[PDB]
């Protein structure tokens, strides 16, 4: 959950979202990447992202 | 950058990690992201918060 409902703000947006992010609750469903957590952000997206557990299948 | 960022990107942004991650998400990301670079900037530093712990440097 958020952790800025005391303080709400720009910075409580983004921190209300990034905060979500740290603790992804996809987890549960995600059971696979929830071997990092959010290597289903790392997937890529783009062309490449670093290279530690694919996060994609083939990076 | 004088305004910070639309109170309805963010919302988008949480609203978008919702998806599956990896089809739309992406779209999804990189829209808002593109539609809010405030956002981009945060979000983009949760992700590579995955990474630059790993690979220190940036």
């Amino acid at each position: 959950p958020t952790t800025v409902e005391g303080r709400n703000d720009e910075k409580a947006l983004l921190e209300q979202l990034v905060s979500f992010l740290s603790g992804k609750d996809e987890t549960e469903l995600a059971e696979l990447d929830r071997a990092l957590g959010i290597d289903k952000l790392v997937q890529g997206g783009g062309l490449d992202v670093l290279s530690k557990l694919v996060p994609r299948g083939s990076l | 950058p004088n305004r910070s960022i639309s109170p309805s990107a963010l919302q988008d942004l949480l609203r978008t990690l919702k998806s599956p991650s990896s089809p739309q998400q992406q779209q999804q990301v990189l829209n808002i992201l593109k539609s809010n670079p405030q956002l981009m900037a945060a979000f983009i530093k949760q992700r590579t918060a995955k990474y630059v712990a790993n690979q220190p440097g940036m």
